[PDB]
């Protein structure tokens, strides 16, 4: 709870290092998965309110 | 061993290849092999013939012809059938079309 | 052991990278896939062309997805070409939404679709087909074979004369199903020119839309009437006006089976509850899944 | 001449193992940026037509 009792393990340097290499990288890729697809949600929603807007804009032509 | 049998009188059940897809297209392959025969058989010169001679006749261009019209264009193209059954072949064929005269 | 019979991807796959999995498939006597579906994954005229081969050579290719693919003229080309009615093909349905091939890529897909017989189920929404176009699909209706199931048309530039072209075709048909033609900029609403006053003679000019309009409204009257099959609308995020709201609850009365529409958002309120009421009768009654004790 | 001699040499599966799937993952990476960048001009572009859509609302009112 308190003590700093680690004895001194010598575990494997190079397989933890390529474990958080892996770590990261799959981390990195489900933001960028994430990123995309917020993205395509956006641009989706843009481009259904660009045809919107192309049907729609009647009220203040026709005033 | 013993003549244990047994033969088995094999009755093709109807319950293989039912069509899955209702009521919108899937029969249209069969007019459309129709169609080739005058999208085969048929030089393009009866299409245009035809198609010039039923605007004409389509005094209204309403793409449609009634009874006394269609058996107009029968006629002008030189057909000799009997009145009932193309009567009722145009009868089916406006049942095909409810809503058109 | 198992073999690919329906396949599901979402990540863009290159057109280099598309033709070639596409033609090693066309190469292999590869005949479990039943389904594919993918969503921008960007086949385009080669991975098209691709799957056209694919599909000739081993026809069990059945259910397809290709929405927001970006299909150009030359896919609609390939979709059209290889959909023809001797090739047997084995399609169930069809999907190219996010796709603006527009008039172009809708006559090439015409071109052995128009009369295709194959598919149940084939969406072209957000695709801004436009009105002339729907000449295509009037042949499509007017005929009298008739064994496929759906065709969604929302969000597309068909717009007042596409409306009349498809409610003369319903005319003569009798077998639809469901209908979508939501989102496709009709126009029924003539606007905000309520107070005649501001514009006296604007009542007589205004002769040709208006009687049009009618003749469009009392056309969808007739055909709903008639129509003993189709009983799934979907009018969401059109124009639709009040009149032509009032108009359709008033001629929806009598044909009691449809189970299923929609309507514009900004028709009226009460119109909107009572046209509620009235389907909340027709919904069908859903159909439990038969379980059947395995043996 | 290299016909017969594909001697045996005892590698490390795993060492290899790890360098192409950090290889895989890096080409993973380079990809989903690609598209996300693909995907947010995209967007932005969608944003903007939206925008200039009330701005053709903006520019019929201006005439």
């Amino acid at each position: 709870m308190s003590k700093k009792s680690g004895k001194g393990k010598g575990k494997n340097d190079g397989d933890e290092l390529g474990a958080e290499k892996e770590q990261v990288l799959r981390t990195k890729v489900e933001s960028l998965i994430q990123r995309l697809g917020h993205e395509q949600e956006r641009a989706d929603r843009a481009k259904a309110a660009e045809n919107e807007l192309r049907a729609r804009l009647f009220d203040l032509d026709k005033d | 061993m013993d003549n244990t049998g047994k033969l088995e009188k094999q009755l093709v059940t109807l319950n293989d290849g039912l069509p899955k897809k209702p009521a919108k297209e899937i029969i249209e392959e069969l007019k459309h092999h129709l169609y080739q025969d005058f999208q085969k058989f048929f030089s393009e010169e009866k299409k245009q013939q035809y198609q010039n001679n039923f605007a004409l006749f389509d005094r209204d261009n309403d793409k449609y012809i009634n009874l006394s019209e269609l058996k107009e264009l029968l006629t002008s193209v030189n057909i000799t059938f009997p009145d009932d059954e193309l009567e009722e072949l145009y009868n089916e064929f406006c049942l095909t079309s409810p809503e058109a005269d | 052991d198992e073999n690919i019979e329906k396949i599901h991807l979402w990540e863009e796959l290159g057109p280099v990278g598309v033709r070639s999995i596409m033609d090693s498939l066309t190469e292999i006597p590869y005949l479990h896939t039943k389904s594919i579906r993918l969503w921008k994954v960007k086949a385009q005229d080669e991975g098209t062309r691709t799957i056209c081969n694919y599909m000739e050579k081993s026809k069990t290719i059945e259910y397809l997805d290709l929405m927001d693919n970006q299909v150009g003229s030359l896919g609609c080309e390939f979709l059209g070409r290889v959909l023809h009615p001797q090739i047997e093909i084995p399609l169930l349905k069809l999907k190219l939404d996010h796709n603006e091939f527009g008039t172009e890529g809708l006559m090439q897909l015409a071109a052995g679709l128009c009369m295709n017989s194959v598919l149940e189920k084939l969406s072209l929404n957000y695709c801004a087909i436009t009105a002339e176009g729907s000449k295509y699909i009037q042949q499509i209706l007017s005929f009298v074979n008739t064994n496929l199931k759906k065709l969604k048309m929302k969000g597309n530039l068909l717009k007042n004369e596409g409306v009349h072209q498809l409610f003369r075709a319903f005319k003569v048909n009798k077998t639809l199903e469901k209908v979508d033609l939501s989102d496709n900029q009709f126009d029924t609403t003539l606007g905000d020119d309520q107070d005649p006053e501001a514009n006296p003679n604007f009542f007589e000019t205004n002769k040709d839309a208006i009687e049009h309009n009618k003749q469009i409204i009392e056309n969808i009257c007739e055909v709903l009437k008639a129509a003993d099959t189709l009983l799934y609308y979907d009018f969401r995020f059109n124009n639709i006006s009040k009149t032509d709201a009032k108009a359709i609850i008033d001629c929806l009365e009598a044909n009691k089976n449809i189970y299923y529409m929609e309507l514009s958002e900004h028709i009226p309120k009460d119109l909107i509850e009572r046209k509620k009421g009235l389907m909340k009768k027709r919904k069908p009654k859903k159909k439990k899944k038969k379980k059947a004790k395995k043996k």
